[PDB]
């Protein structure tokens, strides 16, 4: 089901365990959407509605596997495009190459220095054309 | 699927104090009655007395004559106090008050007012940020209401403040405080609760811990009608007889009779000793069946002992069989003295039979060993089991013998820090934690059983469900004792809940202590000792990470990266090697002092007036080493910082997680429209979401980045300058994590 990142398990543990109010490792469907949009993946009423049908409680391996088929529903083209979007102030689509270093390395997962200097590869450097890349 | 799931579902009641001694005292057949100093009311009574005495100090012109950290210190309080604050009329009041303080820093102490507007544009509790280091020693609050309030204290006033006089924190309501706490852990936070008064210095970690529990609501644990505990089991079946031959004894381990099988593992025949129940056997088989069956359930580690019977044996057999081997005199004494004794018979791997302090164990089988007793301890704490006799740890003050409180000063009246251990190493000599997983399941307990007036509570915690009497709270008015140790009755089971964390993670100390001073003594390199050293530093600094993992689901890096800002590990390490051998009993008064120096740093160096005994040295009998002097406490500081740094994270999150989550569903009544509202006050309730989050924590913060747009949705027409600066900051970190992910996945 799940080809998960050791960081994505590490992240959907923790929001597990919060939204898993009296410890007995079961969150309800009370919580589920919270948990979701906690997670990135705030769903629609019908994908909200048909997680409730398939039920009272859901362990946290069940928990990795309705993450993994919301995560396929996401355009990975799309998700990555409006994050670089945030670092680009104007609509030109280009930002610093100096700068993305402070970036990657001061801020959630940070980037170790042989991984920056990596990404930097491939004066300034366009977002737009590196999602195109990959 | 096996479902993943515990058998116990936690929650809260009204009271603790159910079914408890009387709370009362007798001296000279005299009945004293012992009254609680209530928390809650006193601290506001204190911040109401704090209020005025601001006023007071603006009317005075004086501003100009207490210090500028002071003053930013005041007026950060109150722009806090008033963000916590939901009636109108006193978050004004507070205002008023602090809008003279803010028109003086501004004119005339302005790199400071820039470094306050800093942290108000972070957050609506901005002096948690401001106490993240020595300026949360001043304690600002008390010196202030000591200079402008001009009246005595009440008792309980004066009781309040003699116990939380170390930093203006412990007057902080609920939510402040909460998120005080668990921010001082943090990255970018140098805050120590350690002082140097005068030349004396003062150790404050427990307090930390008492002001918090002393906030929180009685916990209540309910396991299910299929817990061990309360499914009704019919008698146990015994349709096997395992025949005993002295060809296949391998030895005998205490009244347990080893022998071996064709399969290379082990038929274990426990007899009955002296004075011993049929029924302490019967709940060992019980328990060990409970554990195999739902094992996959619970992900339990340990390689279990699988049961075979329980039934009765002549005890000519008994003796037939064990006559030949060593050990058959001290067994023979060891068993009850009847002709018919009980057995109970058990198939185990070798490596059960092994405890986990064994020194043929190398470092890397004997961390896989400890991480996996580690785990199992955790996880069944979650599952409603508490085992309260892993090891035989105990206290002397003289001669009354009785059993360790690892976090005593919570749990008694005026006791400063962990006493002395007796005979440290034999404590753990026979420790129920081996080189398998977990053994000896049988001596269990419920959870439920900390959480009432249970045999044991009775017996153990009487000081702690009873009261305190101490002759400096006798009133002569009321006729009563006060305290606020009485008030405990209420919360006492959430104090022996951490107590029983802590004493966990003190077995595994002691245990590690004994592996690496049999594994030492011998060692002819100076390095290579200090070598072990490290590493059982390192082991038990991760174990206290896993118990925060298993129990808040904090990832383990995060937890192992909070404890080191509260503990020192350079320190335990020195601390753990210097007295747990005998090397410092040969050292003369000079060297003695000048190794203090190295494993404390600065610190005040262990003071003792006992006379070290050539080859041991701290040891009251003559033969078995120590941890610490007659009547004095514990030379393991560190140890003692540690135990309650990892306490006070799991308490600190448990109750940071509900502050957050009474939040949340304010700003969802917001949002819906089931509580009308001003813009303005929407979008308060939002950013006081961002302080209730956990630190270091990415997925709380986007939870309320997403709750902040659909309010801006809901409110178009609003400004938003005082709150788009750190909403933008957790938007560039949302970005910036998937661009991350994204590049990890091109590198595969
Ligand atoms: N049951 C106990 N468990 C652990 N430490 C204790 C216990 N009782 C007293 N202590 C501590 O041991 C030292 C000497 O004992 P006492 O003279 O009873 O205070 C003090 O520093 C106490 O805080
Ligand atoms: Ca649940
Ligand atoms: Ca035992
Ligand atoms: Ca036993």
């Amino acid at each position: 089901a799940d080809q998960l990142t050791e960081e994505q398990i590490a992240e959907f543990k923790e929001a597990f365990s919060l939204f898993d109010k009296d410890g007995d490792g079961t969150i309800t469907t009370k919580e589920l959407g919270t948990v979701m949009r906690s997670l990135g993946q705030n769903p629609t009423e019908a994908e909200l509605q048909d997680m409730i049908n398939e039920v009272g409680t859901i362990d946290f391996p069940e928990f990795l596997t309705m993450m993994a088929r919301k995560m396929k529903d996401t355009d990975s083209e799309e998700e990555i495009a409006e994050a670089f979007r945030v670092f680009d102030k104007d609509g030109n689509g280009y930002i610093s190459a100096a700068e993305l270093r402070h970036v990657m390395t001061n801020l959630g997962e940070k980037l170790t220095d042989e991984e920056v200097d990596e990404m930097i590869r491939e004066g300034q450097v366009n977002y737009e054309e590196f999602v195109q890349m990959m | 699927h096996v479902k993943q799931y515990y058998f116990a579902r936690r929650g809260e009641t009204s009271t603790h104090d159910t079914s408890l001694p009387p709370p009362v005292k007798v001296l000279s057949g005299r009945s004293i009655p012992l009254k609680e100093i209530p928390f809650e009311a006193t601290r506001n009574e204190l911040v109401q007395i704090y209020l005025t005495s601001i006023d007071k100090l603006i009317k005075s012109n004086k501003l100009n004559s207490i210090p500028s950290q002071q003053i930013a210190s005041h007026y950060l309080f109150l722009r806090s106090l008033a963000n916590s604050e939901t009636d109108g009329i006193k978050k004004n009041q507070i205002l008023s008050l602090a809008k003279p303080l803010g028109t003086y820093l501004a004119s005339k102490e302005p790199h400071v007012w820039k470094m306050i507007n800093e942290l108000i544009e972070k957050s609506e509790y901005p002096i948690i940020h401001y106490l993240k280091n020595n300026r949360a020693h001043s304690n600002f609050m008390l010196a202030l209401i000591h200079e402008y309030h001009k009246e005595p204290l009440t008792k309980n006033q004066s009781a309040f403040v003699q116990k939380f006089r170390d930093s203006s924190v412990f007057l902080f309501p609920n939510p402040i405080y909460t998120a005080w706490l668990a921010h001082s852990y943090d990255e970018d936070s140098s805050f120590n609760p350690m002082f140097r008064e005068r030349l004396s210095t003062n150790f404050y970690h427990s307090t930390l811990t008492d002001n918090l529990l002393l906030r929180t609501e009685p916990k209540e644990v309910t396991l299910s009608s299929e817990h061990h505990y309360k499914k009704e089991k019919g008698p146990i079946d015994s349709s096997f007889r395992y025949q005993m031959s002295s060809d296949r004894l391998l030895r005998i381990q205490g009244r347990t009779l080893l022998f071996s099988t064709p399969q290379n593992d082990v038929v274990a025949v426990k007899v009955q000793k002296k004075g011993e129940p049929k029924s302490t056997l019967e709940e060992e088989f019980e328990m060990a069946d409970y554990l195999l069956k739902h094992q996959r359930r619970l992900d339990v580690h340990s390689k279990l002992p699988q049961p075979l019977g329980q039934y009765s044996v002549k005890k000519s057999e008994i003796l037939e069989i064990s006559r030949g081997s060593l050990d058959f005199e001290r067994f023979k004494t060891l068993i009850d003295d009847s002709k018919d004794l009980e057995v109970y018979v058990y198939k185990a791997p070798q490596s059960y039979f092994t405890y986990l302090h064994d020194k043929n164990q190398d470092l890397e089988d004997l961390t896989a060993s400890v991480k996996t007793n580690v785990h199992d301890l955790f996880v069944l704490l979650r599952e409603g089991i508490v085992f309260p006799q892993l090891a035989d740890i105990f206290h002397t003050h003289f001669e009354d013998k009785g059993r360790y409180q690892a976090l005593v000063q919570l749990l008694n009246v005026l006791q400063f820090q962990l006493g002395r251990i007796d005979k440290w190493q034999k404590a753990v000599e026979y420790v129920n934690l081996r080189s398998s997983g977990l053994a000896d399941l049988g001596d269990s307990l419920p959870i439920t059983s900390l959480f009432t007036s249970s045999d044991f509570t009775k017996h153990y915690f009487s000081e702690l469900l009873t009261g305190g009497y101490h002759p400096t709270f006798f009133d002569k008015s009321s006729g009563t004792a006060n305290s606020l140790f009485t008030g405990k009755r209420r919360l006492f089971g959430n104090y022996l809940y951490l107590n029983t964390i802590a004493e966990y993670l003190l077995v595994i100390q002691l245990t590690l202590g004994s592996y690496g001073d049999k594994v030492t003594r011998d060692m002819m390199d100076k390095p290579k000792k200090e070598a072990v050293w490290r590493e059982l530093a390192n082991v038990m600094f991760t174990s206290c990470a896993e118990a925060i993992h298993i129990m808040t689901g904090i990832p383990q890096s995060r937890a192992l990266t909070l404890l080191k800002q509260r503990a020192n590990i350079e320190k335990h390490f020195r601390q753990t090697q210097f007295w747990m051998t005998p090397d410092y009993s040969k050292l003369d008064e000079d060297t003695l002092q000048m190794e203090q120096y190295s494993i404390y740093s600065g610190e005040p160096e262990y003071e003792f007036t006992d006379k070290l005994v050539s080859g041991v040295g701290l040891s009251v009998d003559g033969v078995h080493q120590d941890l610490g002097g007659y009547n004095r406490e514990s030379p393991l500081r560190e140890l003692e910082k540690l135990l309650y740094a990892t306490v006070t994270l799991i308490e600190g999150t448990m109750q940071l997680d509900k502050e957050f989550f009474k939040q949340l569903e304010q700003v969802e009544k917001i949002l819906s429209g089931e509580i009308k509202t001003d813009a303005n006050s929407c979008f308060e309730a939002v950013a006081q979401l961002l302080d209730l989050a956990r630190p270091g924590c990415h997925f709380q913060k986007r939870l309320v980045l997403s709750y902040y747009e659909e309010a801006k949705l809901k409110y178009p027409s609003a400004p938003t300058d005082a709150y788009d600066s750190r909403f933008q900051v957790v938007a560039r970190t949302n970005a910036a994590i998937t661009i991350q992910r994204f590049w990890r996945e091109a590198r595969k």
